């Protein structure tokens, strides 16, 4: 249940709402990995 | 002004995107109560096929 | 003095025949039982031991008693062959139905052939331009190849091969046969009418096509071998006279099932979800026979029903490998009202390629598959957050795409009582602008519904005009 | 002991006789067992017969003695068993006594071929307004009737039959439709009641009754369809028109499975065996219209199907569809709503069903099926002003197209109300008033202006003249 | 006698069952009077169940049926070459018998753990995406699979068609001599495929065996084993051959058949008990051997057909657990047109760069992670936001190399052809180029290189490396190209 | 009941708790006898046993015996082929709802999930 | 092993590439056996017959069997039969993941999933117990924001939220190892971290005191010290 929407199970079992999750995601650690 | 106009169109959204997941979940309901009865069957069948002979 | 033997078991479609005698009839032979209204003819298809073999009955069995008289007839079911079957109606036992009289052709044929041999093989990549927008761009058909058209129950099946045989059939110069298989016996009633209407059958001069029936009321030994019938007519057309041929057959699918009826009752263990375990050597063993050859050419579509919508049954599932084009019909998009129920991303083809239809063509149609794709994809987002939630690249891309589904519906002339619009049929090249131009972004101005239901992008513009006023 | 004729029961059970004897017996001949309990000899095997038992198993032992009928499974037919009510094999079950029949058919009889049919054209009027406006059915036609559970199904098909009384008393024996109702698998007392209703309709007299109930035997239930419509090929084969409703086919393949699987036959796709379709295929094919040659009678068949959670897309829903000339689809989401006849516009066709509509309603309805579907489209994504004027005649349209059970009315009737909705006229009056406009309308029609009313029925279309006298009785009454 | 011959107790579908046959061996062919062949798998004290190898239309109680003494074989040799055979060896081509060197048994145990030596040469495909991600090696088992129509013979063909410059050489040890297995397939397919590898002119160092859709499941069965054992005489002789088995979804559904019909009691989905077995025991006969064995390989290209992308099906999934990594193909890619439809993150070699030409993984350093760095930026672009300049260098990079990695059918590139293109892609040197021009800038460097630098080229053919001095001499010819 | 009905003419009750555990014996007995299950596991002849019951539950001349049965639904689904027969045979429904009763209302019936066929 | 455990009194190491094969192989002949089937096509056997095997791979008074067996998973399905009837009979278990794997991460081991009879304060001490625990519950924590995350995006989420997400994402890089024998494909060459290394090392993050530290220093590193050499490598 918790991850059941946004945490990246197999490649070929992917919804939307998971690759969405992982690139606003990547984006924010990037954003804040350059300021540090 | 424009605040006050983008937390309404976003709860406007936020029950629009609400209702549509509750149809979902009745449609994905339905389908996986298909899709059990016809694995229990499709088990069993194997089974007795194996039986028989 | 002929062989005879007598009724042992009967089971359904299933009687078992002892021969007292030394000798017992070959596997694939025809056997006879007289009746007061004729003969149950009867196909070996086992022996059993003790002197006894396995028959499948070609009519019902009911009345049969233990001991009854059996002949054989020393050859397998044989049909009439040549021209006098032309705009006559045959059965599974080549028996005219249609009461006009004997068939008077000077030669018969069994019905069981080995296919062409490996050595008699003709391949070729010339296409059959069918005048489908959604066929001739997306996944083009080959002559001399075969096409499947799949579809669970009533999504178009035998509306789509109506519109082929409308299409393709009068304007062929080669002969065609039509074999209905399991199908509505009604739908019989009408093709004759319909192609009496045509000339394509012409009762008192020159006929085009042969027509051989044996439908969803007979029993499945009939139903079991009347394809074989149909094809053993197109065999003699190709072989005998160098012919290129058509054979529709509708419904393949009807031939598997028929096995699968018998198949418990011949004594195998069933294999996945009930099926014969000779389901792919059966449907080799026909479907090999539908080729082409060094004398000859056979264009064949085949209705190919889907049960319970599942893709994977091992019906349909198996008859895929046997195909050149495969034209799939889903319930999902014929609820949404695109008809033909195409469904442009699981159609296929050997021949959508550069070499074959030229580099532009071939770009377009990538373009196209391309851009239904990215919107496939993004059917989550859509129906849970909504249109708002997209990039304006990608809204472009979704506007563009319901423009093209649209576009690749077709009204056709066999529908105009389904729909009250005239039939369309837009040449391939017509198409390829229409699409190329429709990718180019020069028509995101005009709206949705103006691509509905229309021919080429003439109508396409014409539409819009009429619904601006 | 003539072990020709006769057999001794080698072993009983799971519905099924084992028996040794019968020499002479035919595949498929009914039999006879010492306590009266009939069965069908289904395989004839060397040293045995399998007899398959129209009755509880209870009811026969090892060793008991059994005797050859000389019948394959067989019924009485014709007008006889008009009003009668029978079970599967035609034993009268109404304490009226015995059937006065003018002969016998086997229960398995093969369709008409190409030949002997000619192609539908004649209306089989069900009086429902939303269905002989948008799904209208013909004589000879196959019309699949399917939905959930206590979606109204049943309720379709015995409007259609009391809708017959308004022939079936006149003397034009071309216009009249005998009913068969064939309950499968239903309460016995749910089939007690209906047939009372027929007769409070005075519908019995034209109509018969075959019941095999959910106590009887597999086989009964199995059986019981085909007995049917043997009875109804009289009608048929003697130059008349039946209409025969099987209630349900659903049920009729769960019992058919029973006995496949206890037979031991190997289980297919959700269990059913290989043949389930070949079960109601060769029964429905018997339906047909047939040619002048052949006395232009007609049998027309309402099969009933019943989906579990709106599933058509199963195995049974499917092989059904893929034999029916359309479907009508009743949704439980309309029926919820009060939407009854609750009609799934976009999902129900009618084959050949336009070229058998009263052309009358063909003019007044044009166009009223795809905007129905265009409409509900709307109403689902629903202020642009075009869309609120699609809005407001769907809405009336839905409300119009209402009708209560038992209330079928003539085609004369349907036609005034069909052409206002579909022309404006009720765009102005208030939803919660459109069943109170309908009966003052109509009320209105049969007293001033009965000669219009009149000329629709007997001309069954409509002149430029008739047409625009029309018009001006809708606006004429629409003032007040 | 009853000994030596046996007498028909009954037959149907394929199957007689034999009273008689006593000294009869498991797995031994037998012929009919009639003239068909058949395989004795069951022995049984009555009687032998005996799986027909043709039709039993001719077969009849009573008939008489005789022992040949022999495990079923297949003839082998080079004298094969050009030739299309039957399952059993017999020629289909009508170009008269087969010039064999000799006889092996259908069934032959695979090499143990001793005679091996660890797969350490290319079999080099000629596709840029394959050789450069996915290198597979002499000895290799490597899957394609994927839905129908989603390019898998294609890739094994294009592999076969490559094989010519090392094939018309006379270095023996660079060769590879093709075995094409059609296992269910219809009849014209594989005579357009004949056609194809004939005018090519690589029929001449290809076998192909065939066992189509109409033919009896034992034949369909058998097919992949005796080719197998084709395939083996070049192994066993210092020699290097390439397997394609097209397809084992096929097999196995003849093997069903078969085994049913046998009245073998089925295990899971109907399939014999032994279905994984079936595939295992024919995979592990692709083998790199030693030095003491004669060096020589086989390398099996296997084909699994999916249904829908379902690779965790019964069988698609037996086979991925035998092989040494997998090429992927999706029809979702397929379909856009990026051809081979090659999913990047899914598709393995677990040999790895060991297999890979030494030239080609110098310049495709990171390639395969580098597509692992912008399959992550492709969320990026839809998530809507316009960010991270330093990102946009990498984000138009892959679209660049994804473009570079498309490739037309029947169209294969040497090494030397294939590693200035990485080379230019990976370094940035594309990054300035348009789309729509990738292609077209392919095949004019190429006319560029072989024009003037036409010594690198040769270079990286016969040394197979780049030295520090090729690396810049390479560097300067590009960047050189660049403008025009 | 049947009794009370035939010879005392009375308007029975007849109460089964729980009527799916009646359909769950008769699928165990029916495996037991070795015969072939059907859909989900249920016996072969899961209609006709329902209907062997529930027949027998019906208005005579004398009078009538009245049944109320407890129905549970295997894995909530009401497509179950052991509620899914049971429901043909049930002229109406008495829904208990947790919903209510918390809301502190006895009999905590849904007045709007709770349904009949005689409400005509 | 056996006999050396026994009558060598010895400290056995025993491997096992791939015990699931051991049931397969039982599943290939069952039905020719004459054996009814069972679900998924397995012989009725399978639990006994797993039991008769590995309940002899054990420790005795004579001696010690440590046991490290390869338990495939049948298209991933950890509740295939097989692999589900194995979970009972071990000490310690390592569940690897397609999911992890496809994200770079290897050994593609669940941080979560795996197990151990072992985690015991009683037994590793209380700090080591504590730092696995509040790994445990940074990384589970994580899995109920990617959601929100999914959904909301990254507004709803709290200065503290943001802080656990960043920390998990370095905990599941700096889980990740390069494997000496998985040299050929990492290209990396493979380190060897004592466990000291790893518990003082992870309550160190766990602390804080790295919180400065970009993702990549923790990714495909051995122990701390290796993860600030990269930091100031890739400063570089
Ligand atoms: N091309 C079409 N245009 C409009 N309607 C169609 C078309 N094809 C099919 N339909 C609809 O589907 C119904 C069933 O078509 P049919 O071809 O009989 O289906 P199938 O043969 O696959 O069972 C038709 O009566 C019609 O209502
Ligand atoms: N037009 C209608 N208006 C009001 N009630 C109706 C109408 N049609 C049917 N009903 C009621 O709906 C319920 C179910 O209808 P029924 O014919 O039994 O459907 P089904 O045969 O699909 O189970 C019955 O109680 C019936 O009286
Ligand atoms: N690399 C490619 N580029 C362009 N087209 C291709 C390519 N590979 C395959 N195709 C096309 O796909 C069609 C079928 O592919 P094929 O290799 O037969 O797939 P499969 O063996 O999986 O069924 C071929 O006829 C060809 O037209
Ligand atoms: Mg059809
Ligand atoms: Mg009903
Ligand atoms: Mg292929």
């Amino acid at each position: 249940s918790e991850g059941s929407t946004g945490t990246p199970r197999g490649s070929g079992s992917e919804d939307s709402f998971v690759k969405r999750a992982r690139a606003t995601e990547d984006f924010f650690v990037r954003q804040r990995e350059k300021e540090q | 002004q424009g605040y006050a106009a983008e937390i309404s169109a976003r709860r406007n959204a936020m029950d629009n995107a609400s209702k549509n997941a509750g149809d979902m979940i009745n449609r994905y309901s339905i389908l996986y109560n298909r899709t059990r009865q016809a694995v229990i069957t499709n088990e069993l069948v194997d089974i007795i096929t194996g039986a028989s002979s | 003095t002929p062989i005879t033997g007598k009724v042992t078991a009967v089971i359904g479609a299933i009687v078992d025949v002892h021969f007292e005698q030394s000798e017992l009839p070959a596997i694939l032979n025809a056997l006879e039982i007289k009746t007061p209204q004729g003969k149950l003819v009867l196909e070996v298809a086992q022996h059993l031991g003790e002197n006894t073999v396995r028959t499948i009955a070609m009519d019902g069995t009911e009345g049969l008693v233990r001991g009854e008289k059996v002949l054989d007839t020393g050859g397998p079911i044989s049909v009439p062959v040549g021209r006098e079957t032309l705009g006559r109606i045959i059965n599974v036992i080549g028996e005219p139905i249609d009461e006009r009289g004997p068939i008077k052709s000077k030669l018969r044929k069994p019905i069981h052939a080995d296919p062409p041999s490996f050595a008699e093989q003709s391949t070729s990549a010339e296409i059959l331009e069918t005048g489908i927008k959604v066929v001739d761009l997306l996944a083009p058909y080959a002559r001399g190849g075969k096409i499947g058209l799949f579809g669970g129950a009533g999504v178009g099946k035998t509306v789509f091969i109506q519109e082929l045989i409308n299409n393709i059939a009068k304007a062929h110069g080669g002969f065609s046969v039509f074999t209905g298989v399991g199908e509505r016996t009604r739908e019989g009633n009408d093709l004759y009418r319909e192609m009496k209407e045509t000339g394509v059958i012409n009762l008192e001069g020159e006929s085009k096509v042969a027509l051989v029936f044996g439908q969803m009321n007979e029993p499945p030994g009939a139903r079991a071998r009347v394809a074989l019938t149909g094809l053993t007519i197109a065999e003699y057309f190709r072989d005998e006279e160098g012919q290129d041929v058509l054979l529709f057959i509708d419904n393949i699918f009807r031939f598997t099932q028929a096995g699968s009826e018998v198949s418990a009752l011949l004594g195998r263990i069933p294999s996945a979800v009930g099926y014969q375990p000779t389901l792919a050597t059966d449907m080799g063993l026909l479907q090999e026979r539908i080729t082409t050859t060094k004398k000859g050419s056979v264009t064949s579509v085949q209705a190919v029903y889907v049960p319970a919508d599942d893709l994977t049954d091992p019906a349909p599932a198996t008859t895929f490998a046997h195909l050149d084009a495969t034209t799939v019909l889903s319930r999902g998009i014929s609820e949404l009202g695109i008809y033909p129920a195409v469904d442009p991303l699981d159609s296929k083809s050997r021949l959508l390629d550069a070499a074959v239809v030229g580099q532009e063509h071939y770009d377009v149609a990538s373009k196209v598959q391309e851009t239904l794709q990215t919107y496939k994809s993004l059917q989550d987002i859509i129906a849970i957050l909504g249109m708002d939630e997209l990039s304006e690249q990608d809204k472009l891309t979704v506007e563009r795409a319901r423009k093209i589904q649209r576009f690749l519906s077709q009204p056709f002339a066999v529908a105009e009582v389904f729909t009250g619009i005239p039939g369309k049929l837009v040449r391939l090249k017509d198409t390829v602008a229409s699409f190329k131009a429709v990718l180019e972004g020069k028509y995101d101005n005009i709206p949705e519904h103006a691509f509905y239901m229309v021919g080429g992008i003439e109508d396409v513009v014409a539409k819009a005009e009429k619904l601006a006023a | 002991a003539n072990l020709n004729e006769t057999g001794r029961v080698l072993a009983v059970g799971d519905g099924i006789a084992r028996v040794f004897g019968l020499n002479n017996i035919q595949a498929e001949e009914l039999v006879e067992f010492s306590s009266g309990v009939k069965g069908m000899a289904l395989n004839l095997e060397p040293g045995q017969v399998g007899i398959v038992l129209f009755g509880s198993d209870r009811l026969v032992k090892e060793g008991e003695l059994v005797k050859r009928t000389g019948n394959i499974v067989d019924v009485p037919v014709g007008p006889g068993l008009l009003g009668r009510v029978v079970d599967a094999l035609g034993n009268p079950i109404d304490g009226k006594g015995p059937i006065d029949a003018a002969g016998r058919s086997r229960a398995q009889v093969k369709a008409p071929g190409i030949l002997p049919r000619r192609s539908v054209h004649e209306p089989v009027q069900t009086g429902l307004k939303a269905v002989d406006a948008l799904v209208p059915i013909g004589r000879g036609q196959r019309e699949l009737i399917i939905g959930d559970r206590q979606t109204g199904k049943t309720a379709v098909a015995l409007d259609t039959i009391l809708n017959q009384k308004r022939w079936n008393n006149g003397s034009d024996e071309s216009k009249k439709l005998y009913c068969v109702y064939v309950a499968v698998g239903q309460k016995r007392s749910t089939v007690a009641q209906l047939v009372q209703t027929l007769e409070q309709h005075d519908a019995m007299k034209y109509s018969i009754i075959v019941a095999a109930t959910a106590s009887e035997a597999a086989p009964l239930q199995y059986l019981a369809p085909f007995t049917a419509a043997s009875i109804g090929e009289w009608f048929r084969d003697n130059g008349k028109h039946a209409l025969i409703v099987y209630d349900d086919l659903s049920k009729q393949a769960v019992a058919y499975r029973q006995l496949s699987l206890l037979l031991r036959r190997p289980p297919g796709r959700e269990a059913y065996p290989g043949d389930v379709f070949y079960l109601h295929s060769r029964l429905l094919e018997r339906a047909a219209k047939l040619s002048e040659k052949e006395g232009s009678g007609s049998l027309t068949a309402l099969p009933v199907i019943e989906t579990q959670g709106g599933d058509v897309s199963a195995y049974i829903p499917t092989n059904v569809i893929s034999i029916t000339d359309g479907q009508i689809f009743l949704e439980a989401e309309l029926f919820y709503k009060g939407i009854r006849p609750a009609i799934n516009v976009g999902l129900s066709v009618s084959r050949v069903g336009s070229a058998a509509q009263v052309k009358a309603l063909k003019q007044v309805a044009g166009s009223l099926k795809l905007f129905l579907a265009q409409y509900r489209e709307v109403a689902a994504f629903a202020l642009d002003a075009s869309t609120k004027q699609t809005l407001v005649r769907g809405e009336r349209l839905t409300q119009l197209l209402k009708q209560n059970q038992y209330s079928p009315l003539a085609t004369e009737e349907q036609v005034p109300l069909i052409y206002a909705g579909v022309n404006g006229h009720l765009d102005g009056i208030e939803l919660s008033r459109i069943g109170e406009f309908e009966s003052s309308f109509l009320s209105y029609l049969k007293s001033n202006h009965n000669e219009l009313l009149t000329e629709i029925r007997e001309k069954g279309e409509l002149s430029k003249e008739l047409l625009a006298s029309l018009k001006s009785a809708t606006e004429s009454f629409v003032a007040t």
